[PDB]
Parts: structure tokens; C-alpha cells; sequence
């Protein structure tokens, strides 16, 4: 299982953090991935920051107001969160799942070196979920 | 007729210089041959089957 920071309230404006935290290091070569839950409107996918640290992507939509980051040390995921809106008021779960690194198009050198490869990653599944944290903005 | 002469066949260079002759050959032989670097890849390998 998952754990993630109790649940917060915050004033419209000012910025919120999120910790999800794993049972000590058991889960680190599981990528790790953020979703947002607005009721009635279905799930989103904030983003996801992977495992091996070469990945960051987070969605557009929510990139300039959403920060995702993996502190290997602690082994834990913080989630940053600043425009804190009336639409953010909803539960964030923070998920650990895997991923398919497939090699796609690769330039071998003639001697059979890999000069590089663009081997772009696609998402499996997410096995492990947070359990929530709601997230609740009042003005 | 009536020649007698010394042999040697340790002390022989004919054997050390027909030695580096076909070392010669052979390297050259080699030469205009297909370099066969990009084998050294891993190999996955399995026993192969119809044998003794
Ligand atoms: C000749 O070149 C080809 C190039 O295609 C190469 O084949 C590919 O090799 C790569 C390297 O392993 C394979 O990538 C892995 O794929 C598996 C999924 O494989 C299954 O599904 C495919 C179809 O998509 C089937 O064809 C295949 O037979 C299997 O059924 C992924 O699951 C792997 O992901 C793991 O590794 C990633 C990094 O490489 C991680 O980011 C990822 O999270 C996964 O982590 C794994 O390891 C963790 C520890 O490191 C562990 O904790 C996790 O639980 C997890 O197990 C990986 O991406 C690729 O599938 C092959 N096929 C294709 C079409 O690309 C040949 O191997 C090569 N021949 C040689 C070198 O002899
Ligand atoms: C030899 O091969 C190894 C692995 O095979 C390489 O090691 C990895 O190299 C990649 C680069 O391709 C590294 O990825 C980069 O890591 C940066 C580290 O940033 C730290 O600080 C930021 C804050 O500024 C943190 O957020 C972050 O988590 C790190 O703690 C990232 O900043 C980079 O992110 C940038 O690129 C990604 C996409 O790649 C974007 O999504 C981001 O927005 C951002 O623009 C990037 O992720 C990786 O860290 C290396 N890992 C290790 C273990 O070394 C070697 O680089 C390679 N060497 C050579 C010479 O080829």
C-alpha cells in the first residue's frame, strides 16, 4: 500500500504541498505518477516524473501551476500545487505503477556502436494507489 | 664430388626468414577481408537436438 498527507484546506491564492510516501524503500523501481479526481467529472493525470529520473512530463494544461517532485533519499513524492482555484478543490492520488521503455527508431553506427535512440516510454499500468487526499479551497 | 660442408639446421635463417614470410602473407591475406566488429554483441543463447 501507499501513504499520502492528510487532507488540507487552504485559502484561495497561496500554495499546497502533497507528500505520498512509500513503507520505507520497497517501491523505487515503480514509476511514479500523480491523478486528480474532480466528483462528477471523472479522472485526470496530473503528470508523471518516472523512475530512473530522466522523465518530468507533466500535462500542459497544468504545467505552470503543478510541481512534481521524487526525493530518493526519503523515497517520498511531493506535489506542488499554486494557483489553488475553485477547480482545484478536489482528492489527489498519488499512484506507483510501471512503464514500457520501448526502443523506437535508434541510429547504430556503422561499427555497431548506438549513436542514439529516441526509445520514447509508454505507460503500463498503475498497480499501486495512494489512498487520497482532499484538497478543499474556500474563499 | 668430394665436397664436404657444414650444415646447421638450428642455427638455419632460412627457417626464420620463410617464418616471417608467411606471417607476411597471412596478415596480408587479412587485409581486404570484412572487418567483424558489430559481432561482439550479447548472444542470447539456448542448447541446441538430435545429437549423440
Ligand atoms: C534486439 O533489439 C530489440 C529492440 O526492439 C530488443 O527487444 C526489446 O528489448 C527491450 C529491452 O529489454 C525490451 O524492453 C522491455 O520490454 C518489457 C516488455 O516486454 C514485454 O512486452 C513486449 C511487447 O511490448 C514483448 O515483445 C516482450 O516479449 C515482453 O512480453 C518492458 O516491461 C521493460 O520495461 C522494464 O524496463 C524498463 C527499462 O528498460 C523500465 O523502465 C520499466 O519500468 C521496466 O522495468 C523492469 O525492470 C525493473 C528493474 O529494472 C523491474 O523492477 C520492473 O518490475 C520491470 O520488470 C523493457 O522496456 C523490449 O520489450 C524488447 N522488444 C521490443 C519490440 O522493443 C532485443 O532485446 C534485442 N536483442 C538482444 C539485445 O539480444
Ligand atoms: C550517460 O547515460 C546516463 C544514463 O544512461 C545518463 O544519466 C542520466 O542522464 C539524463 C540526461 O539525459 C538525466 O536526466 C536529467 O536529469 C536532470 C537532473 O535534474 C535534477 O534537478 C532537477 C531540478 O532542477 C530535478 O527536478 C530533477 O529531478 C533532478 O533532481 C533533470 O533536470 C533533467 O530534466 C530535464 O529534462 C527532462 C527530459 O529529459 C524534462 O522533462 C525536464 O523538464 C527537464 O527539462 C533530466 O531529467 C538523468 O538525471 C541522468 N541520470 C543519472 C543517474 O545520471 C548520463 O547523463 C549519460 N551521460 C552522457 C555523457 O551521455
Amino acid at each position: 500500500q501507499l501513504v499520502q498527507s492528510g487532507p488540507e484546506v487552504r485559502k484561495p491564492g497561496t500554495s499546497v504541498k502533497v507528500s505520498c510516501k512509500a513503507p520505507g524503500n520497497t517501491l523505487k523501481t515503480y514509476d511514479l505518477h500523480w491523478v486528480r479526481s474532480v466528483p462528477g467529472q471523472g479522472l485526470q493525470w496530473m503528470g508523471w516524473i518516472s523512475h530512473e529520473g530522466d522523465k518530468k512530463v507533466i500535462v500542459e494544461r497544468f504545467k505552470a501551476k503543478v510541481t512534481i517532485d521524487w526525493d530518493r533519499s526519503t523515497n517520498t513524492a511531493y506535489l506542488q500545487l499554486s494557483g489553488l482555484t475553485s477547480g482545484d478543490t478536489a482528492v489527489y492520488y498519488c499512484a506507483k505503477g510501471s512503464k514500457h521503455r520501448l526502443r523506437d527508431y535508434a541510429l547504430y553506427d556503422d561499427d555497431g556502436a548506438l549513436n542514439w535512440a529516441v526509445d520514447v516510454d509508454y505507460l503500463s499500468n498503475l498497480e499501486f494507489w495512494g489512498q487520497g487526499t482532499a484538497v478543499t479551497v474556500s474563499s | 664430388e668430394n665436397v664436404t660442408e657444414e650444415f646447421n639446421m638450428w642455427k638455419n635463417n632460412m627457417v626464420e626468414q620463410m617464418h616471417t614470410d608467411i606471417i607476411s602473407l597471412w596478415d596480408q591475406s587479412l587485409k581486404p577481408c570484412v572487418k567483424l566488429t558489430p559481432l561482439c554483441v550479447t548472444l542470447q543463447c539456448t542448447n541446441v537436438n538430435n545429437i549423440t
